[PDB]
């Protein structure tokens, strides 16, 4: 019982699933070829004797990633039918991702998702991930979250999803296909955990002092914290946190269901000696506005409701302690009607270390998930970019020759800016 | 001067219209093609 | 598998292409005799969007050489790898076009091209998932102009879904080989308006400059000019060709760099060139890259980008690169030169990394930019048209071969609303 | 067991089938002398279908010589696999029919019929479980159209249940070779309509256009048109003498393919057909065998298929294949060209496979096509002996030996009926 499954769309979502399975083998003890020489069961199927298949699946419109995939030291891992592949690449295109490309391949996703689901017996929900820049992960994402809305229902749909940065960003078409993937993930998502690359990066530059990180390290601490994320349900703790439960404390209205998490200690291993590791100062540490993972200033939002995921060597007591002085401090406020905001789940196991990976061994590790205000002003700038670019009708044309129209531009325009009026007026004083 | 447009969209329109019988007529019987099969998309319940 | 079909048209384009696909097979590891000897399994693994598997384990380019003299058919076909071609896609008459656009676009090309309809048809039906086709072709002739651009006209008549590449090397008033270049450029590059998905400008005068001052050859040929549009080509598709960090199929340039339909001319570049001399006092890094990327040296149209706007900017890099610090270099170029990018698109610059370098480099770029400065190298070809045209000189040739005066009237009309139109966005 | 009986008229007739003897004998492996020295044990199962078993391990063709001039014979027999022939198989005048449908049907044919017709029976009586016959011949001498006419009737009130195959050079307006090649071509088509079950129309015009495109051959003579000949011939029994995943003997597509008794001219090809230096960088496929016998040019008649409709089409398959590939492939030709094949007629193809290929081929085709092209190829031989026959041309020399103008009056109406029933059924 108590299963998930992963989905996986885009080159962003594909390589970011590529790390948190090699970290997810890691920690199970399970080989890369599936032979492991009980907890396992959440993520992995047993089949057979000696064989554990991932409860994953793997999505593109373009055959690189995949079929690397395919030809990696993983290959043994996935069957080949959990790995669905298109032939023409969305392009960066929400239109050719969302009707043209994606029309024609999503019914035998969604055959495999079900062929996935009745296997397991007590299925918690879905992990998507995807990237909102891209075509594929936007429009396909999009339409595969709104086709298990409608099929599933009731079941919990978490996404991981990488947020366009403010300054760092790799595409020109890039906040149409933001504005639109956000515009039906308003309504067909349960929690959107929010990340942007410009911010990994930082946290790389200073943490990590790594001079020249490329993807691989993202992906890295992606992995950690969606591990983190589920290793509350994968083990044994003292304060257990479940999906349902995760979404209760987390979620205060139904729209309001992106926040932002971030990931302490995350050091290098000559860093790593001269500190002394306590549960004090990473949950400090965890507020620290230079420790989140999106590009966004928490000092001018306002916190309404944090969930604190420890694992390793951690007793309730000190996370009590260490949570009192977080309230004292007046640089960290939080909304007047939530009187309480921690979640609190503590976690034996500790993290493990990906071998070759950058961070360090460490006796304890919080994932904090705060849902604050702050990304109202990331939507905000976005939003700006989305009408500066919209007001000359620039691309326009590469969205409406492939099945779209103008007028759900506008209906995504104006459901964004509801959606900052919603934040802003949830985050006013009474 | 604005003789020589309205000469250029005439002969704009008369290439149009050219253009497009000459296009009617191709269509009516398509060339000759072989090519792979494309097979169609199984049916999954739903 | 998202195969591309190649087609060269004229002397230029057909040099230009067995250079392109001697390049290629270097990096496939093809042998001149069209067997695979290559080291790694890269090599292969997406070995059908250029090639079609021939019985004996060896590897024909899915190429079609056209020309209308029977001459540069033999050099193409005498040369280097000009064996690996298969022979039935060598189309040429026996006349030529004699620098006749009317020639190569309504009488003669017109006669022969009924042949190169049929080869590229069953060459798209051969293969699985095409995505779209590349031509190179002059715009000073009149084989290459004239027949290459009938050719795209049928091409997106037959493919109307499909993206249209065309390597094309424009007239330039300087190095100017012929007489009635100009009357070439205009009449092609009316249905190059329309008819081509994205078109690439290119000129003899910034590649003799980069073998000038940045190679620092002495003599440079035109093998040299050959294999700098070779290398920009092959850098263009590599992200097709092999994987990488984060992959950009043609479909998604032209996507990202076409913000309206008629605005896809670029000027292509690309990184690193450096000479013998000065190989061993340069740094092997990223930001450098960059730099010589995005000075006016580089470019391969003789346009200065300092004259104009950025509209959009391509970057296709190849080996083995850190994504941070490439972003954040495209952010300091973004950030430095405000002023000479386009205010109301928001990153102007996409990004895409290929992990497989050229062979002979451990690290490449290809610059592909929109820019509004493209709009003077359709002014001085619009005003040597306009010269030769109010005196009607040469146009007895056009005339006689079946055209008319209005033709040439429309075709200035439609280059002029084009530099208009750059104008404008470029504000 | 299913045996056939060879019967040869005429120079042309002859020729072709001393190729197809040859070929034959190459596929079943009988050296010159006519004894057995192949490999495979394939070979000799079905051996009785075109030869019989001599004295001392020896092998003789069921094959009937027919001519009027005795140096047709003298030269099969000179040449090479020539003295395999039964040597009183061998029946000859002394005149020759001197290009007359007249003479070689009526005057100096009849008193040959007589010793043919006892050859006939002599080799139908002594064969197990005859099937049917092949006569080769051409429409444009006296010998070949006049006297196989004349024995294809015989053979039919003789023999009227057994299969009827001929295979039948008929005129081309471009390669004529004698004058009144529109009369002995009209008489002789007059007869083949109700007098024989399956007709291979060729003719040298096509064979010529093969052996200039296709095969890229300089010099073709009259021995590589006569093996193409041949190719077909073996091709259209090479289920009768081989095993295979699907068996098609005569009789079946002669069921396949004649929807109306009168429509049995059939438009013959093979694939796969190489040029020497092109068959290099050929793949060797069903898809590229498919696209081959279906192309227009590949044909072995001067009538474009585009130019009319499918009646029913035959592909009988060699080597070992896919039996998916090859009727998916069969599927797609009769989809996306749903204009060239006849509505009221579903799965148009009659498909036939079989295991052994051609000496040198690892898989063959053998296209067989009954189309409605075949009327234009008939009109123009009904215009041209319009032409001759309305001012008397060339009528003095038929009338001189018993004919009449009323038998050039039916021929003539039945040779427009049946173009008109063929217009009819095109829709
Ligand atoms: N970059 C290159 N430019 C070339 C090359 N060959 C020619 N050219 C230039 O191209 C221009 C003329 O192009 P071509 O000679 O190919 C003309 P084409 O054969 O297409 O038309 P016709 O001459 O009317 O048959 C002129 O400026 C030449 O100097 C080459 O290999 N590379
Ligand atoms: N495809 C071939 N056509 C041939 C061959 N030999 C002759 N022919 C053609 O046949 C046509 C006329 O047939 P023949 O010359 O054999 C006349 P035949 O001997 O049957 O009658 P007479 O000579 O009038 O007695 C003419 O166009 C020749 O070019 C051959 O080996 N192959
Ligand atoms: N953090 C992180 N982000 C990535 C990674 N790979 C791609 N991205 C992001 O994904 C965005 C583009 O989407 P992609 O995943 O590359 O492409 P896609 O989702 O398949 O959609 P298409 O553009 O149509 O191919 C870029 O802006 C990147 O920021 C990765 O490995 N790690
Ligand atoms: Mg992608
Ligand atoms: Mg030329
Ligand atoms: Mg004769």
């Amino acid at each position: 019982m108590r299963e998930c499954i992963s989905i996986h769309v885009g080159q962003a979502g594909v390589q970011i699933g590529n790390a948190c399975w090699e970290l997810y083998c890691l920690e199970h003890g399970i080989q890369p070829d599936g032979q492991m020489p009980d907890s396992f069961n959440t993520f992995f199927s047993e089949t057979g004797a000696g064989k554990h298949v991932p409860r994953a699946v793997f999505v593109d419109l373009e055959p690189t990633v995949i079929d690397e995939v395919r030809t990696g030291t993983y290959r043994q891992l996935f069957h080949p039918e959990q790995l669905i592949t298109g032939k023409e690449d969305a392009a960066n295109n929400y239109a050719r991702g969302h009707y043209t490309i994606g029309k024609e391949i999503i019914d035998l996703v969604l055959d495999r998702i079900r062929k996935l689901a009745d296997q397991c017996t007590g299925l918690q929900g879905f992990l998507v991930f995807h990237s909102f820049g891209g075509g594929t992960g936007s429009g396909f994402t999009s339409l595969l979250m709104e086709r298990l809305s409608v099929d599933y229902g009731k079941k919990s749909k978490l996404e991981f999803s990488i947020y366009p940065a403010p300054q760092v960003s790799t595409a020109v078409v890039e906040p149409y296909n933001s504005i639109l993937t956000t515009h039906t993930t308003l309504e067909h998502s349960d929690c959107a955990f929010m990340v942007d690359n410009e911010a990994i990066y930082d946290i790389c530059r200073r943490n990590l002092d790594i001079e020249r990180p490329t993807y691989t390290n993202l992906n890295r601490l992606i992995s950690q914290i969606v591990s983190s994320i589920t290793a509350s349900l994968r083990f044994d703790g003292a304060l257990n946190v479940d999906l349902t439960e995760f979404q209760t404390n987390l979620v205060p209205y139904p729209r309001i269901h992106f926040p932002l998490a971030t990931y302490a200690p995350v050091i290098s291993a000559e860093k790593a000696y001269h500190e002394q590791l306590s549960v004090a100062e990473i949950t400090n540490a965890c507020f620290e506005p230079a420790n989140q993972m999106v590009k966004c200033d928490p000092r001018h939002g306002k916190y309404m409701a944090c969930c604190l995921l420890y694992r390793g060597d951690v007793v309730p007591k000190d996370v009590n302690a260490a949570i009192a002085t977080i309230k004292t401090k007046r640089s960290i406020q939080f909304v007047d009607w939530c009187p309480t905001g921690f979640k609190v789940g503590i976690n034996y196991q500790p993290p493990t270390v990906v071998p070759g990976g950058d961070l360090a061994k460490v006796q304890r590790a919080v994932c904090m998930l705060s849902n604050t205000t702050a990304i109202a002003e990331a939507w905000a700038r976005l939003d700006h970019k989305f009408d500066l670019m919209y007001a000359k009708r620039a691309f326009v044309h590469w969205y409406v020759g492939e099945g779209m129209e103008e007028g759900e531009f506008s209906e995504a325009r104006e459901d964004m800016a509801a959606l900052e009026k919603d934040y802003e007026e949830v985050g006013v004083d009474s | 001067g604005d003789q020589r447009k309205q000469m250029l969209q005439k002969y704009k329109e008369e290439k149009q219209l050219q253009k497009l019988k000459e296009q009617r007529e191709k269509a009516k019987r398509g060339i000759f093609k072989v090519g792979r099969y494309r097979p169609d998309m199984p049916c999954f319940l739903l | 598998m998202r195969e591309i079909v190649h087609i060269q048209a004229g002397q230029c384009g057909n040099q230009i292409g067995a250079k392109f696909w001697e390049v290629i097979s270097d990096e496939h590891g093809i042998d001149p005799t069209g067997s695979y000897h290559g080291d790694s399994d890269l090599q292969l693994e997406r070995i059908n969007v250029y090639y079609n598997e021939a019985a004996g384990n060896k590897y024909v380019p899915r190429a079609i050489l056209v020309d209308l003299e029977p001459g540069t058919m033999d050099s193409v076909r005498s040369g280097p790898f000009g064996q690996i071609f298969r022979p039935d896609n060598f189309v040429f008459g026996q006349s030529g076009a004699g620098n006749n656009w009317a020639k190569g676009h309504y009488t003669e090309g017109a006669e022969l091209v009924d042949s190169v309809l049929d080869v590229v048809r069953k060459e798209s039906e051969s293969c699985d998932c095409l995505q779209g086709f590349q031509l190179t072709h002059s715009l000073g002739g009149g084989t290459g102009s004239g027949m290459g651009t009938l050719l795209i006209s049928k091409i997106r008549e037959e493919y109307p879904d499909r993206i249209m590449n065309t390597f094309s090397v424009v007239p330039s008033p300087k190095v100017s080989d012929t007489v009635v270049e100009p009357y070439n450029a205009t009449l092609s590059v009316h249905q190059l308006v329309e008819n081509t998905d994205e078109t690439y400008c290119i000129d003899n005068e910034a590649l003799y400059d980069i073998c000038f001052r940045t190679l620092k050859l002495t003599t440079p040929t035109y093998g040299d000019l050959n294999h700098l549009v070779s290398a920009t080509m092959s850098g263009v598709t590599t992200c097709l060709r092999f994987p990488g960090q984060l992959n950009a199929d043609l479909r998604k340039l032209a996507v990202n760099m076409v913000p309206f339909p008629r605005l896809h001319f670029f000027m292509p570049g690309f990184a690193p060139l450096t000479s013998r001399g000065s190989q061993q006092y340069r740094a092997l890094t990223v930001p450098e890259l960059t730099q010589q990327m995005f000075d006016a040296k580089n470019m391969m149209a003789a346009c200065d980008p300092r004259h104009g706007r950025y509209l959009t900017v391509a970057a296709v890099f190849r080996g083995r690169m850190s994504m941070k610090e490439v972003d954040e270099q495209m952010l300091n170029v973004q950030n430095k030169n405000s002023s000479y990018f386009v205010e109301w698109i928001p990153n102007n610059v996409k990004t895409a990394v290929c992990d497989i370098p050229p062979r002979g480099l451990k690290m490449s770029a290809t610059f592909i930019g929109n820019s509004t400065a493209i709009q003077e190298l359709f002014k001085r070809i619009s005003e040597q048209f306009t010269a030769m045209f109010r005196r009607k000189a040469f146009l007895h040739w056009y005339t006689g071969e079946g055209m008319d005066e209005m033709e040439f009237t429309e075709a200035e009309s439609n280059m002029n609303d084009l530099v208009s139109e750059y104008q404008q966005y470029q504000d």
